[PDB]
């Protein structure tokens, strides 16, 4: 966990805040970022969350994607909201502002835990004391961790670390998403089976966007 | 450009006067500066097999005189009428 | 000898001083504890020379501030570029450049600034543009929107490169003080690539691809279907019907046949009928020439293989009778002292750009720039202005020059110790011919104004009365229209249509036509030459004196920029030579004030206007003849005649132009206070203040004072030249536009 | 980083982004609540 | 022998290098240029000779791979319809772009925009830290980059899998005959590019009509002069 770990780059001199402790720590950092260790914990916390919705929302994308071409009714992960406002029960703008409303409380506690840790859990909330107690700074635990595979200190780090590999795969995946379905107007399973099905012609190159055509000779 | 022609007769005779001039004498060359005249000077560059001093930067620099000299000879006696 | 000397990671790429500010010096080194270390940080911030004593650091800093330079203006032109290329009507103005105006800026609607973007034309809404960057994208073959953003993207990586080099060359890589002294080598790359080798490759752009898309063009053709410049470069069917000549392919180059190459290499003189401007074959031998010529120049001095001058031994030799050490000791100066080469290059470069604004008035050198008026008079007044604060900087950094690397050891009898040996002649002399130049120019003017209002025509010094009419250019004006008739009987027509001949005109106004001088363009010009000789005066004082003189003879201690010493002698105010350099700042002001009012009027009333079936219909319908004599018609004809437009611009598109006017008139306004009183009222002033929050308890630590009085000089002065340059610059463009 | 920071501690940074932040804010009012003149709702 | 040694340069410069003809007019191997410690400037001896070698390699590989196609086309080796030349393979389209491949050439752009990214980066970081690349994982393989002493002849098992040049002698030998080579094959590329342009022709044509006609079919003529 640290020394002569994989860099980002061969032959790369790892930086000395990034010393392997964390997961993921490929000593990847040009703009010296997270130097100072809040400033090193506030970017921790940032990249867990943005991991973990990143790989819901694209499980969200990939299951409604597949269900879709199997032939359940389901439309594309672009422009969904329309269709999805049109068939709930519920409005925009009561919708954002719920969202907002149930969301505040769990930023809150989120954030004054990696302010504070451990101050969640002092039973002030609904008397839980042992529950909502950070055990590592972007790893609260307790209540979010029902079975218990997280007391092996070894199980734990491989977890940590199959989950920010997991997190940065869905960062790369949403960025393709957007990317290629601003390319090809279709769904990224569309672009799956494209793909597969002529992989030496159907590429990023012929669809007319990324490689701009001026002359077509 | 034709060979034969008078205008590359007069540019070519231009070039070697300007080429055989600077071997004994006259034009300044790397050993031979002065104000007026030519004076004794070193080598730096080696001749590469020339006996004096006739390095490549040498014929480099005659062989581009003898040329400008030659087209602007060509065009002035061409402006007047001859070749 | 010469070699590339260069040391290896000097300064470490760090942001620890970034933290603190003032740290090139060591008096700012301690931190702040007075507002002026404020400005102090903010004045010595590019002085290089007095934060080190070593010229090896000095020339890294230029070099690295030179490349910053460099890609900020390389960021401008990609700007410039990318505003063409979609907040633009080019491709539209492509079509009609004679009803559709210039567009390059468009506005967001917020506060109702929307009426900005006026109705230019070809269904476009924008700010009417008059830098004329569409006639040169005309000139350089540009079509389409693609090739404006193809230039933009390569001009910001253009920049980036030499940001990096920037950063590199001072960092990483930076050069010693023997690659920059290194004078011939630099001379002999500048003279043989940096301009003979630009020339022939935009000489070979223009062959190759400005000339066909701009014969094109001027056959009335569709923009859309010109071939584009590679359709030019490879194929040689499209460029051997559109010139005979390339059909021999590079045969006539090789071969000294260079006649043969006539067709697209020509020397018509004047102005294309077609579109107004400068035949671009013309252009082409032109930039084919000055590459050829700049090529010969550049192998003049000895580097490193023997042949070639001596810079030195050229200065040496060049000793005549009547001054002593010819040009001695002026290559150690010049090799050593940063400031003389500015003060140098300011000079030419000022020089430069009075020559450009002059012959681009004269020959417009692009297609449909003439019918432009607004276009041509906004080029002609800023390079005017950039010219003229260019050779302000070249006296002041003369005197920096004088003040800081001037060394009496170095310099006994040479030509700078016999200027300064004898610059009390030299100015009592520049005074004198100062003085009879105002009287014989200005007096004239107030003898016309006067018996005016004495009812006495016949008594001025007008076209009229007394003709003193300009002979000498009169004459010269008649030789160069027959320039081409015996002297230069290989050009086809005239050099410039300004000497004589016929009107060209486009689209029903006037491009071109002759200029007649008379008595009030010889007052005019005079009076020119009259503020020109006053602000040569007043720099050359300042530079002569800034050592020493006999009311201060130590003065080059006191430094370059220093205030005063005193109330001493009478008192010393605006003694030093940064005092004389912000005094002729005002002169150079008013010189070019006057120039470019004389160019306004002069084309406005015998230039420019429209072409009808009687005749040439002029805008102010050629008052200058009988108005520009005294100073009442500059009042009321030009002054009062003019800037109707810019205050009836309200609720139109040129508004702005009368709000920046108001405001110009505000800033010309607010300069004053610091140009009078003085520091200790305002230090006064701010103690009392400092009372007033010492009361509440919101007293700064950071002491407040009131600005130096050479502080409150600069601000004065540059307030003052802003105030002045915006009312010129509104006044001139509203004008022009509204009635251009 | 802390370096960095500092940098943007100086007084012309601060300056800058608090001259961003209120024109901004200005002008998405004055956007999105065209020509106020009279204060009613 | 010396190619054309000049005087005043060999004061800077040993015989070490396998070349070394003594040819430095203008004067970059000179170690007062870029003196000092770091990374400094791009013009040092050691970069230097690494460019040098891999501009000789790449302009080999380009010498071979724009003779190959002609020729072999010219006989009954490769079908002539994959012999085009080499411009009109589709590296560039105005010159012509092969439409029978079995991939876009933007495809194979990126393609190789991947690989050769790979190979160079870290050829890069081996040649700012030597051996660094045989330290960290790269698939099991990583004893083949173990490089050595000098970055231009890293050797190794797949590098100097032939194991040439046990001895000093033959080494030098094969370092001067390959720097030889190198440099023929970088005049040979410039006189292809120079052909192309001026020609629209394949090499092997130009080599075909000089061969044919001397006198008609040289470099005076094909400018239009005689
Ligand atoms: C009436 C005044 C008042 C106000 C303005 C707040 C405001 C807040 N409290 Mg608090 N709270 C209050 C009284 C108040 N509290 C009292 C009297 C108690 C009982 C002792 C609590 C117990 C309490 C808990 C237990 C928590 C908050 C939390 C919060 C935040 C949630 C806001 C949100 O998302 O919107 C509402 C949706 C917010 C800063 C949460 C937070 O961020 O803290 C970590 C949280 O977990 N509050
Ligand atoms: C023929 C070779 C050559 C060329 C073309 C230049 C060109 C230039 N020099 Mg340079 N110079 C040269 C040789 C050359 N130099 C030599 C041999 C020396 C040492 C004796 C110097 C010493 C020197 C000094 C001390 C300074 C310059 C500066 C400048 C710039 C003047 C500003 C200008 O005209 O804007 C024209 C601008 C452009 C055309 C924009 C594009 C500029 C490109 C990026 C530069 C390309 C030319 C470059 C020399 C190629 C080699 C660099 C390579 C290693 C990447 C200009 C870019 C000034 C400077 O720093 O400016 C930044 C300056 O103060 N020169
Ligand atoms: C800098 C200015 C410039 C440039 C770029 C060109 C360029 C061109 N002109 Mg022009 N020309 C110029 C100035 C210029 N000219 C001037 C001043 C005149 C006098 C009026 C002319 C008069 C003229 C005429 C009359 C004609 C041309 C023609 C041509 C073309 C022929 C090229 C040629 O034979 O040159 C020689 C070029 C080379 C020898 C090529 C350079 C060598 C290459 C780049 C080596 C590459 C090697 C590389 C490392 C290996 C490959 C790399 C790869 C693997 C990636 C070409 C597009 C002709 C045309 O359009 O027909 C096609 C034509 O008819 N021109
Ligand atoms: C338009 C405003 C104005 C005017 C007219 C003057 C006038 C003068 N200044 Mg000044 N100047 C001004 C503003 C002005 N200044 C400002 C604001 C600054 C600050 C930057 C300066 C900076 C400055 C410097 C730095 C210098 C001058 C100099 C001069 C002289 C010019 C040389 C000349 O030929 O004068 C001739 C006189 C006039 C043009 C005044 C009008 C004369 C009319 C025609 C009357 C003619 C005689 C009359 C009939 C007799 C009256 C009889 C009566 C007594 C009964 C003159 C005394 C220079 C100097 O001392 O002499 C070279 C000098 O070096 N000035
Ligand atoms: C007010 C001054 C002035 C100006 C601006 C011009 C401008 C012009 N004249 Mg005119 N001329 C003038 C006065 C002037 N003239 C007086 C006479 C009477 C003797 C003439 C007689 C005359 C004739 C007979 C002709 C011209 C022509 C021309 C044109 C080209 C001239 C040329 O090639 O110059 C040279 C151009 C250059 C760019 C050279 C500039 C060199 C720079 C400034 C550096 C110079 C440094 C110098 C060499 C060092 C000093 C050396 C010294 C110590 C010995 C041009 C429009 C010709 C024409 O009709 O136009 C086509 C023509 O045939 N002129
Ligand atoms: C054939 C023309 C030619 C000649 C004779 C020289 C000669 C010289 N140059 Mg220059 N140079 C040239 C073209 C030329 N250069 C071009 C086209 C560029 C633009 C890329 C430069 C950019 C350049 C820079 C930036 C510097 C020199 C420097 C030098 C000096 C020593 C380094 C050297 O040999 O160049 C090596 C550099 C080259 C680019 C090789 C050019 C070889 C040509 C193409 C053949 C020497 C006086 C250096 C100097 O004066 O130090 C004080 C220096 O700093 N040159
Ligand atoms: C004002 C223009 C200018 C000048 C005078 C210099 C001058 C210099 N640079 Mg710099 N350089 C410049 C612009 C300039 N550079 C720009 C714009 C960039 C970014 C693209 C660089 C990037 C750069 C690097 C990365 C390196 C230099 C190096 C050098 C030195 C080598 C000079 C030489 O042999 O010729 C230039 C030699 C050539 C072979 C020219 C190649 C040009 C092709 C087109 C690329 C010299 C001090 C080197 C150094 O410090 O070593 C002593 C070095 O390592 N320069
Ligand atoms: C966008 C892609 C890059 C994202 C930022 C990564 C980073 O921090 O790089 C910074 C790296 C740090 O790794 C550097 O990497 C070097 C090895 S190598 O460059 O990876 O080969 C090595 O010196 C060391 O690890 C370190 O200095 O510094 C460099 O000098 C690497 C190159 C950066 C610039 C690349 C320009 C070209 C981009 C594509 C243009 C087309
Ligand atoms: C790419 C990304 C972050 C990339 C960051 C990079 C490269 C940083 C690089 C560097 O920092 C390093 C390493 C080191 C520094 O020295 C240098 C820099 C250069 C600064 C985050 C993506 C983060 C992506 C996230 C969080 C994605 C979330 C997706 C969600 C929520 C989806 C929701 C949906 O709503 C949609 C969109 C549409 C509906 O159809 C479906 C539903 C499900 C409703
Ligand atoms: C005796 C002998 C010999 C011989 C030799 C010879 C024969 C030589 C020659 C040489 C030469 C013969 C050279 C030449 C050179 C040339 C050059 C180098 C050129 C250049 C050019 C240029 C640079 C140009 C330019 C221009 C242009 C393009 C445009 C404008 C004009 C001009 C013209 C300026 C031998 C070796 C066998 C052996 C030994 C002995
Ligand atoms: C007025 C005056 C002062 C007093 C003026 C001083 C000390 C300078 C004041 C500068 C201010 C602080 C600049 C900033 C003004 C605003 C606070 C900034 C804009 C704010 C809006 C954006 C909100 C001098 O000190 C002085 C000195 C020498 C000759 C003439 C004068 C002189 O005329
Ligand atoms: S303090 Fe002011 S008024 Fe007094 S001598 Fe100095 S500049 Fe003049």
């Amino acid at each position: 966990a640290g020394a002569d770990r994989p860099l980002w780059s061969p032959g790369s001199q790892p930086p000395a805040w990034l010393d392997g402790s964390l997961a993921g720590d490929y000593g990847f950092d040009p703009l010296h970022l997270s130097e100072e260790p809040e400033m090193r914990k506030w970017m921790v916390q940032a990249e867990l969350v943005h991991a973990r919705w990143a790989m819901l929302g694209v499980a969200g994308i990939l299951f409604t994607s597949i269900a879709a071409k199997n032939g359940a009714p389901f439309p594309d992960w672009y422009d969904a909201g329309k269709e999805a406002i049109k068939t709930s029960p519920a409005p925009l703008g009561s919708l954002i502002f719920t969202e907002l409303l149930l969301f505040g409380w769990v930023e809150t506690k989120r954030l004054y835990d990696l302010r504070n840790p451990g101050s969640q859990g002092d039973g002030s909330f609904l008397g839980i004391t042992d529950g909502l107690k950070g055990k590592e700074n972007g790893y609260p635990g307790g209540l979010f961790d029902p079975m218990g595979m997280s007391k092996n200190e070894a199980s734990f780090k491989e977890a940590k670390v199959k989950e920010i590999k997991n997190g940065r795969l869905a960062m790369l995946a949403f960025v393709g998403f957007i990317a290629q379905h601003h390319a090809t107007h279709k769904s990224p399973i569309d672009n799956l089976v494209d793909h597969v099905a002529d992989p030496f012609h159907v590429t990023f190159a012929t669809n007319g966007v990324s490689v701009p055509h001026f002359t077509e000779f | 450009g034709f060979i034969g022609s008078p205008t590359n007769l007069i540019m070519v005779a231009s070039t070697g006067a300007c080429l055989f001039a600077s071997r004994f004498g006259l034009a300044p060359s790397v050993r031979k500066v002065a104000q007026p005249l030519k004076l004794a000077d070193r080598e730096v560059i080696q001749t590469t097999g020339d006996p004096a001093g006739f390095t490549a930067t040498d014929v480099l620099a005659m062989g581009a005189a003898g040329h400008a000299i030659g087209v602007g000879i060509v065009l002035g006696l061409k402006g007047i009428g001859q070749l | 000898k010469v070699k590339i000397a260069v040391d290896r990671n000097p300064v470490e790429t760090n942001f620890e001083k970034w933290a603190k500010p003032g740290h090139f010096s060591r008096a700012l080194a301690k931190g702040p504890n007075t507002t002026t270390w404020i400005w102090n940080l903010h004045a010595d911030a590019h002085d290089f020379d007095n934060h080190t004593s070593d010229l090896e650091e000095i020339s890294r800093k230029v070099f690295s501030a030179h490349f910053g330079q460099l890609g900020i203006i390389l960021i401008w032109l990609s700007g410039m570029y990318f505003h063409g290329a979609r907040f633009s009507n080019y491709e539209g103005w492509l079509s009609d450049p004679t009803h559709i105006k210039p567009s390059a800026q468009v506005v967001w609607p917020i506060v109702g600034q929307e009426i900005l973007n006026g109705d230019v034309g070809g269904g476009f809404q924008g700010i009417q543009i008059t830098s004329g960057f569409f006639q040169l994208w005309r000139a350089s073959g540009i079509t389409s929107e693609l090739q404006l953003y193809s230039t933009a993207i390569g001009g910001l990586v253009l920049a980036a490169a030499c940001f990096f080099a920037g950063w590199f060359h001072y960092h990483k890589a930076a050069p010693k003080l023997e690659w920059f002294q290194n004078v011939e080598s630099m001379l002999n790359h500048h003279l043989a690539g940096l301009l003979g080798l630009g020339s022939l490759a935009w000489a070979g752009h223009q062959i190759h691809v400005s000339l066909p898309v701009n014969k094109l063009l001027d056959a009335g053709v569709d923009p859309k279907e010109i071939p584009l410049p590679h359709e030019f470069l490879l194929n040689q069917s499209i460029i051997a019907d559109l010139y005979p000549s390339f059909s021999k392919g590079l045969a006539p180059f090789f071969t000294l046949n260079w006649a043969e190459y006539s067709d697209f290499l020509t020397f018509k003189g004047g102005l294309n009928p077609v579109t107004g401007g400068l035949w671009l074959s013309d252009t082409a031998h032109h930039h084919l020439a000055i590459a050829v010529l700049f090529l010969v120049a550049g192998h003049q001095y000895r580097t490193n293989w023997g042949i070639g001058h001596s810079i030195k031994d050229i200065l040496e030799s060049h000793k005549g009778p009547f001054t002593g050490n010819g040009h001695a000791g002026l290559y150690e100066i010049l090799t050593t002292s940063w400031h003389a080469q500015l003060a140098i290059n300011l000079a030419l470069f000022g020089s430069l750009s009075i020559i450009v604004a002059h012959h681009m008035y004269a020959m417009p050198p692009y297609p449909y720039l003439a019918t432009d008026y607004g276009t041509q008079l906004s080029l002609f007044t800023h390079h005017m202005w950039i010219g003229g604060f260019c050779v302000v900087g070249a006296g002041a950094h003369a005197a920096i020059f004088m003040v800081r690397d001037y060394d009496p050891t170095n310099n006994y009898n040479n030509l700078l110790d016999r200027v300064i040996r004898h610059r009390d002649a030299i100015i009592s002399h520049l005074n004198w011919v100062s003085i009879f130049l105002g009287f014989h120019s200005f007096g004239l003017y107030i003898h016309n104004d006067t018996m005016s209002a004495l009812g006495r025509p016949q008594d001025m010094f007008s076209d009229t009365a007394i003709q003193l009419q300009p002979v000498f250019a009169q004459w010269i004006q008649n030789t160069h229209f027959t320039a081409p008739q015996l002297t230069a009987p290989n050009a086809l027509a005239a050099t410039s249509l300004t000497w004589g001949g016929d009107v060209v005109a486009v689209g029903g106004k006037v491009a071109m036509m002759p200029i007649a001088l008379g008595t009030s363009d010889f007052l005019v010009h005079h009076i020119h030459a009259f503020t020109i000789h006053v602000t040569v005066l007043i720099l050359l004082k300042g530079v002569l004196f800034a050592r020493s003189s006999r009311l201060i003879p130590d003065k080059a201690n006191l430094g370059f920029r220093f205030p005063c010493d005193g109330p001493g002698r009478g008192g010393t105010c605006q003694v030093s030579a940064w005092d004389h350099v912000f005094l002729g700042l005002f002169w150079m002001y008013n010189s070019l004030s006057i120039v470019i009012f004389h160019f306004s009027w002069k084309m406005q009333s015998d230039v420019w206007g429209t072409v009808t079936d009687s005749g040439v219909s002029h805008i102010t319908g050629g008052n200058f003849a009988q108005s520009a004599n005294t100073i009442n018609g500059w009042l009321r004809d030009f002054l009062w005649a003019q800037s109707s437009q810019v205050i009836q611009s309200y609720g139109s598109a040129l508004s702005a132009y009368g709000l920046m006017f108001l405001g110009a008139h505000f800033v010309w306004a607010f300069s004053l206070m610091f140009l009078f009183s003085g520091r200790g009222y305002w230090q006064e002033l701010i103690e009392s203040i400092v009372w007033a929050h010492n009361k509440l308890r919101v007293a700064p630590s950071i002491q407040p004072r009131a600005l130096s009085i050479t502080q409150g000089r600069a601000v004065g002065v540059a307030h003052y030249l802003l105030g002045g340059i915006a009312t010129t610059w509104s006044f001139f463009l509203a004008r022009i536009i509204a009635v251009g | 980083m802390k370096d960095f920071t500092t940098y943007l501690s100086t007084a012309p940074v601060v300056g800058l982004g608090w001259a961003i932040f209120t024109s901004g804010l200005l002008i998405e009012i004055n956007r999105f609540f065209p020509d106020p003149l009279v204060f009613s709702f | 022998l010396y190619v054309g040694s000049d005087a005043a340069a060999l004061k800077y410069l040993d015989g070490t290098l396998p070349g070394d003809y003594g040819f430095d007019p203008l004067g970059l191997l000179d170690p007062t240029v870029s003196n000092g410690q770091g990374a400094g400037g791009f013009v040092n001896p050691r970069w230097l000779q690494y460019s040098e070698v891999i501009h000789a390699r790449w302009a080999m590989l380009g010498a071979a791979g724009c003779i190959a196609p002609e020729i072999l086309g010219k006989a009954g080796v490769i079908p002539a319809e994959t012999a085009v030349d080499w411009f009109r393979t589709g590296v560039i389209p105005p010159a012509g772009v092969y439409k029978d491949f079995w991939a876009d050439p933007f495809t194979l752009f990126f393609i190789e925009v991947v690989a050769i990214q790979f190979a160079e980066l870290k050829r890069l970081q081996d040649y700012k830290n030597p051996g660094s690349q045989s330290r960290q994982y790269f698939l099991g393989l990583e004893g083949l980059f173990k490089g050595s002493d000098n970055p231009a002849y890293p050797g190794g098992p797949f590098f100097n899998f032939a194991n040439f040049g046990k001895t000093e002698a033959e080494m030098k030998k094969l370092k001067l005959n390959e720097i030889k080579n190198g440099r023929l094959a970088m005049l040979a590329m410039f006189g292809y590019g120079a052909q192309a342009v001026i020609t629209g022709d394949g090499p092997f044509d130009n080599l075909l009509a000089h061969l044919a006609d001397p006198t008609g079919a040289n470099l005076i003529t094909n400018l239009g002069g005689k």
